């Protein structure tokens, strides 16, 4: 298949980085695009044909090379001033036929390291109101505070990960809109019938995986240094 | 070269047929067409190269023109799992695909026995820092933004209770503010007249 | 692989008239592989100001090449081609025969 | 004008 | 008349080293206009006639930019072939490849070329539909069957048949006077004394375009190849072509014999008889 990694990646304004494309399809033919939210795909550089590449439509502040017909990397310099996007490379067999898709990196780049900020976790029991009126019971989970907004969140029943029932937002909220770099809040609802909720022995935890600084950022400050880690919230069905 | 794809955006309900386009006034001499799923790599659904011919998968029908100049995706009762950004490409020229810029597609549930109702959740450890949960309203109800800036408010989701064949839509809504109620959080939405408010 | 052979030519541009500026030709057409060494002789040693066409093809597949050189004919002087290919020998010389 | 697209035998 | 655009290439393996040799000529009918060779310094596409000279910047690296993708595609070619045929690294071989469209006199597409040779000989060409492949051996079938899943020769059909077709029309025009000329054969006959009762009759055609032209030899009577000598056809170095056509004959009845020349120059063929 097509591969590249990592998944999430995050840089600090001024920095280059190289983002890595490879593929044992046996293709002549490489291509790399930039696609912002809710957009299409725009063409950056692609390569027919190993020792030989070409600009897209958007290649200013970008580079490449093709020195193996296996590998495709992309370089994102000091270029213009908007580098945060979804970056997905793609191969064909031979230029112009159809094309297969990587799954994608998503690239944030940041004013100062000092923005990033993990999650926190709640999780909110139904309301009583509910019960008695639908005999299900909906709970709520609130991840807040993040930046940026690179996280997983998940759904854990008496330890185990469930789907069924479960609705998570597709897009987070930004907690201020006037700054270039404010941080998110995402919601998830996991809902269960009257009679298991109300079970004092089953348990429900919400859990969200964030994505933040390596162990190789410098960190000064007074809080917690903002690694990539998991932050979780729980309850207990409750004895009516 | 062009390749011009229409309508942006299409919504319509669970079990309905649904066409869309895409345009050329220049022969291709082969055509693709993809399904992108937000954060995800587009899924590559078809190639077509002889006019005229037709080519099927699951519920989609496709279809090349006979001057080779656009293409048709139909689908044919379309379900909640058919939602996605639905793209064209065709054989460049110069060495590349053309890409049109999209189709986003939403496919809506038809809700069964709609119980329009806001409910306030407690805390678990902060027993009632609370959220308020619209929920089990109809498909053509729309949630609108926060009037109100530290009123946080999300989009409406669906949520599939796999093993009751219920669906249901939510919004939820929030705040750190003093006069923050359920009664008044969703104020600024058109809501169902007999939306029920616990007392 | 299989090689062919050059066929050669030597002519003039325009009808010769001794004491009238002209040009001098050798074409080479039919040969394989592409190598080839083509001098035009004066009296019989090299002409170093010559000059060639850009290789090319017939359809067909072998290769042509036309070397050319500016020259005024005079009576007693005599003129040749000489060309060498992997296929002879031994170089080529064919004179310039002024009804050829 | 030569062609836009390259393919290797 | 009818026209034609057509682009050769040449690429030769040198090993050794080092690098390949790449070639690529263009021409409109008998008048070449452009060039690319790998060993020059310019490392450019390059004009030669004086009409091309009036396209701008953007079409010259436009050449540029594809010829080099094309040098680097036969660059890969070369090694896979080596492959295909199992032969070593010390021995140099040589791909060619011809494409091209022809018009006739309306201007409007007539025919298509797109075609490949390894060491001389045929080793795959479209075929004159447009949709098919000829593979001349089991190598070649490998690349037709690459070819076929990819959807190669549709693409080539809309090239040939859409944007080759406007740029010879573009050209034909830009170059009006050189390339919509038409030359007439100047034509005459020599007669040699070669053997006492043999004798050379030669019919010669000079200063003619385009470089199609048919030289034939009648006694009494009619065509003969029963001992007449061609020359190929051959450029004067001016732009223009000669050609001449020989019959070997019985000293006595050089009378008996007629040269006949056919030209688009030429309303209706010439016949020629020699001249005492």
């Amino acid at each position: 298949g097509i591969t590249q990694s990592p998944k999430y990646l995050f840089r600090k304004e001024g920095q280059n980085v190289t983002l890595s494309c490879e593929q044992n399809l046996n293709h002549d033919a490489m291509y790399w695009y930039r696609q912002d939210p809710g957009q299409g795909l725009r063409l950056i550089y692609y390569s027919q044909i190993v020792n030989d590449f070409q600009k897209g439509d958007i290649a200013e502040g970008y580079s490449v090379s093709r020195e193996k017909k296996e590998s495709f990397p992309l370089t994102v310099t000091s270029a213009q001033k908007n580098p945060t996007a979804f970056y997905l490379c793609a191969s064909s067999s031979r230029s112009s036929y159809e094309q297969y898709f990587g799954p994608g990196t998503r690239l944030t780049v940041t004013e100062d390291l000092k923005n990033v900020f993990p999650p926190e976790v709640a999780v909110f029991e139904p309301s009583e109101a509910e019960i008695s009126h639908t005999q299900k019971a909906t709970l709520v989970c609130l991840a807040t505070g993040f930046y940026p907004d690179h996280v997983e969140l998940s759904w854990w029943v008496n330890g185990k990960e469930v789907h069924s029932g479960v609705s998570t937002d597709p897009q987070p909220l930004k907690e201020q809109p006037a700054l270039n770099d404010s941080r998110y809040s995402l919601s998830s609802r996991l809902r269960v019938s009257a009679t298991f909720w109300q079970n004092p022995r089953n348990h429900f935890r919400c859990q969200v995986q964030f994505y933040g600084l390596s162990e190789n950022d410098e960190w000064t400050q007074d809080r917690a240094k903002p690694v990539t880690q998991i932050v979780s919230a729980e309850a207990w069905g409750r004895a009516d | 070269q062009l390749l011009e794809q229409s309508p942006q955006f299409l919504s319509i309900q669970e079990g309905e047929n649904l066409t869309v386009y895409c345009n050329s006034s220049s022969v291709f001499s082969s055509l693709q067409w993809y399904r992108q799923e937000p954060g995800e790599g587009p899924v590559l659904l078809v190639t077509v190269v002889t006019g005229g011919e037709v080519k099927k998968l699951k519920r989609l029908t496709f279809q090349f023109g006979d001057a080779r100049k656009d293409s048709s995706l139909h689908i044919t009762a379309a379900q909640p799992g058919d939602t996605g950004l639905y793209l064209c490409a065709g054989a460049g020229s110069q060495g590349n695909l053309i890409f049109g810029k999209g189709t986003k597609l939403s496919v809506k549930p038809n809700i069964q026995n709609p119980d329009p109702a806001v409910y306030q959740l407690r805390d678990s450890k902060s027993s009632d820092k609370s959220v308020c949960l619209f929920t089990d309203f109809d498909s053509q109800t729309n949630v609108s933004q926060s009037k109100d800036s530290d009123v946080y408010i999300t989009d409406k989701t669906v949520l599939d209770m796999r093993s009751m064949d219920f669906k249901s839509n939510s919004a939820v809504a929030w705040s750190n503010k003093s006069d923050f109620a359920c009664a008044n959080a969703f104020n600024n939405s058109i809501i169902p007249e007999d939306t029920f408010f616990p007392s | 692989m299989i090689q062919r052979t050059p066929k050669i030519q030597v002519y003039s541009r325009h009808p010769a008239e001794n004491g009238k500026s002209n040009f001098l030709n050798c074409y080479v057409s039919g040969f394989h592989p592409s190598d080839i060494e083509v001098d035009l002789l004066k009296n019989g040693e090299r002409i170093e100001k010559v000059e060639h066409s850009d290789l090319s093809f017939s359809k067909d597949w072998s290769f042509y090449l036309l070397y050319y050189t500016e020259f005024t004919p005079t009576e007693k002087d005599e003129y040749a081609c000489r060309v060498n290919h992997v296929t002879l020998s031994q170089p080529k010389i064919v004179k310039w025969d002024r009804d050829m | 004008g030569i062609l836009g697209f390259v393919f290797t035998l | 008349g009818s026209h034609s655009m057509r682009y050769f290439f040449t690429s030769v393996s040198r090993p050794g080293r080092g690098e390949p040799r790449f070639i690529a000529v263009g021409y409109v009918d008998d008048t070449q206009f452009v060039r690319f060779d790998s060993d020059a310094a310019s490392q450019r596409m390059e004009p030669r006639a004086p009409w091309i000279e009036q396209e701008g910047p953007e079409y010259w690296d436009g050449e540029t930019r594809k010829v080099k993708a094309h040098s680097q595609t036969h660059r890969v070619d070369l090694g896979t072939l080596r492959g295909y045929y199992n032969q070593s690294e010390a021995g140099s071989h040589t791909v060619q490849r011809m494409y091209g469209c022809d018009v006739g006199s309306d201007w409007r597409f007539l025919r298509g070329y797109h075609q490949y040779a390894y060491d001389g000989k045929d080793y795959i060409a479209l075929k004159e539909d447009l949709r098919s492949w000829t593979a001349a051996d089991m190598a070649a079938q490998t690349t037709k069957h690459k070819w076929e899943a990819a959807h190669v020769a549709e693409q080539l059909r809309a090239y040939l048949e859409g944007t080759c077709v406007e740029w010879l029309r573009r050209y034909l025009e830009n170059g009006k006077e050189t390339l919509q000329r038409t030359d007439a054969p100047k034509t005459h006959m020599t007669h040699h004394a070669v053997s006492d009762h043999e004798a050379t009759l030669r019919c010669w055609a000079l200063s003619f375009y385009p470089a199609e032209i048919t030289l034939t030899w009648q006694r009494d009577g009619e065509d003969q190849t029963q001992d007449t000598e061609l020359v190929e056809t051959r450029p004067a170095g001016d732009g223009t072509f000669q050609k001449w056509a020989a019959v070997v004959v019985p000293s006595g009845q050089e009378q008996r014999y007629t040269c006949h020349v056919q030209h688009e120059g030429l309303p209706k063929p010439l016949t020629l008889r020699w001249e005492p």
